């Protein structure tokens, strides 16, 4: 029985997260931009069933569904290598091109509008896959539909299927009524999201001017690092083993449960094609040492003082010809060297999966490792969100477009509570800090 | 007594009583690993067609420890390494060891 996973691309952002994903998917199956598998891929060493959906002349048809709000993104894509690979039926775009209006209720009212279509493709989607894990729903925090509809399709999600995981590529922001729009995001990924996946877009721009030399960085960059990063994340699914390679376990193990779903990414190498990385033959400990650098980290948290930061679980999928004897021994260094803080609250979650790379993806490094861990960094980030969202709340800023919608036309108890719950989880990641995090208040 | 399944275990052995002194146990093992390996060849890998290397191969009394003995280890290595290849080629020990490992 093949194990599904269905794509939810909400907004530009979303959309874009979504499509680069497929076609690295693609890439990774050997399938060309129409879906049809390659004559180097009949040999390919992952089963297309378990991310894509099969048509009956051999193509693959990945299982994604692109909801935009303007036809732009929808023509683009269409007009793209990458349109022949996607299946029309399973994209849907709503005929009124008025869009959310960068407002999450408008956002959550146009989803609530769209409901139908969305909700149909996604039961269609459940009812054709055989053992569907779950769905990843890629979308931006600040933006109308990705915010305001992925919202609606994560509580969706949750209601009809909360035995379900429900995985989110979450774009953090680095608009007016962006505070507020970041605030509702994270109170959704909280309370309806099993896990979000944090790409800080002043992050990913802060490593791409670091590493790239790319001056003022295009967002295609970050487009393609989030591709590679979502490549990484079902790099784990390639290699038939052991442990670790379902996506609620996969949530389980980077954020810890669906409470604490606030996750960093790391990725290494972070350097370009054209910038030789001098013959230092990548050694489990100089992976590690280059994964807990500071400055490889995907988020971008702030440098507090007052705060110690501390991870509470790692789950590193490393992809390529390694060692075990090598994997443990830099497992061992990093424990000993205590190059990681584990959450004292909690045993010390430091697992490293063994994994082969998909075999028609040429990789300039010969080992690579991603790490997805649930560190209390992710606080700084939030910390920030609960700031913007109060100085908004406080002036009233960007309240007049919310106030047009039906949801806030009376009052904004739902940004109450949203405001709320980001300072609970807050001051809960602060208590993760402590020892006592654990029976917390539990 | 000893099947295909037991043949390289049980159904191979050597009479001591039945051994002369003209020749050695290492000679006499180089034998009977190669004459393991084709019998193995013939019913435990079911190939029984013959060898054309073996139908073209007192004197050879009294050159038994000579450069004969030395043919014998050729030959016991040359079943050995046919074997080798017949296993990589279509047995797969060495894969199956390794998809073992992969899994179990």
């Amino acid at each position: 029985m093949p194990r599904e996973i269905i794509t939810l691309q909400l907004g530009q952002c979303g959309n874009q997260i979504g499509f680069e994903f497929w076609k690295q998917l693609c890439a990774e199956h050997g399938i060309s931009p129409e879906g049809i598998v390659e004559e180097f891929a009949t040999e390919g060493t992952d089963r297309k069933d378990v991310f894509f959906y099969q048509a009956d002349d051999e193509h693959y048809i990945p299982r994604a569904v692109l909801l935009d709000l303007e036809p732009r993104v929808i023509h683009s894509i269409l007009n793209s290598p990458y349109a022949k690979l996607y299946n029309p039926e399973n994209i849907y775009l709503s005929e009124h091109g008025g869009g959310a209006g960068n407002n999450w209720a408008s956002g959550f009212s146009q989803g609530e509008k769209i409901h139908e279509d969305i909700f149909d493709i996604i039961d269609r989607e459940a009812d054709g896959s055989d053992s569907l894990e779950g769905f990843v729903l890629c979308h931006s925090i600040a933006g109308g539909t990705g915010s305001g509809l992925g919202s609606y399709l994560l509580e969706r999600l949750n209601d009809r299927y909360p035995k379900k995981l429900v995985q989110t590529y979450s774009v953090f922001p680095n608009v007016v009524v962006q505070p507020y729009n970041s605030l509702l995001t994270l109170k959704r990924l909280t309370q309806n999201a099993d896990c979000v996946v944090v790409l800080d877009n002043t992050a990913l721009n802060r490593i791409a001017t670091d590493r790239l030399h790319i001056q003022n960085p295009s967002f295609s960059q970050i487009n393609q690092l989030v591709s590679t990063i979502m490549s990484a994340s079902t790099t784990t699914l390639r290699y038939p083993g052991y442990m670790n390679n379902d996506l609620i376990g996969l949530i389980a193990s980077l954020i810890p449960t669906p409470r604490l779903h606030f996750l960093m990414t790391g990725y290494t190498p972070l350097t370009t094609d054209q910038s030789v990385a001098s013959v230092r033959k990548t050694t489990v400990l100089d992976v590690m040492r280059r994964l807990l650098q500071p400055k490889n980290v995907m988020v971008s948290t702030g440098r507090d003082r007052q705060t110690n930061h501390c991870y509470i679980a790692i789950l590193n999928i490393i992809q390529g010809e390694v060692d075990p004897t090598q994997v443990h021994k830099s497992l061992q260094r990093i424990r000993e060297r205590k190059l990681a803080n584990f959450i004292p609250w909690g045993p010390a979650s430091i697992q490293v999966a063994l994994s082969r790379k998909s075999p028609y993806l040429p990789s300039a490094h010969r080992v690579s490792g991603l790490m997805m861990a649930n560190h209390t960094s992710i606080s700084s980030l939030f910390e920030s969100s609960c700031q913007q969202y109060d100085k908004l709340r406080k002036r009233e800023a960007f309240l007049e477009q919310f106030r047009k919608e039906d949801i806030f036309k009376e009052n904004f108890d739902e940004l109450d509570r949203s405001r709320e719950v980001v300072q609970e989880l807050i001051d809960e990641y602060h208590a993760a800090t402590r020892p006592d995090y654990i029976s917390w208040g539990t | 007594a000893v099947k295909a399944d037991r043949l390289w275990h049980d159904k191979y052995a050597l009479r001591k009583p039945m051994i002369p002194s003209f020749m050695t146990m290492d000679q006499c093992r180089k034998v009977l690993l190669i004459g393991k390996s084709i019998n193995f060849l013939h019913q435990v890998c079911h190939d029984q067609t013959p060898t054309t290397k073996m139908i073209a191969v007192a004197d050879l009394f009294t050159d038994l420890e000579n450069a004969f003995q030395g043919k014998i280890d050729a030959a016991y290595f040359e079943t050995s390494k046919y074997l080798l290849d017949v296993l990589n080629k279509k047995y797969s020990l060495l894969d199956h060891m390794q998809a073992m490992r992969r899994y179990l």
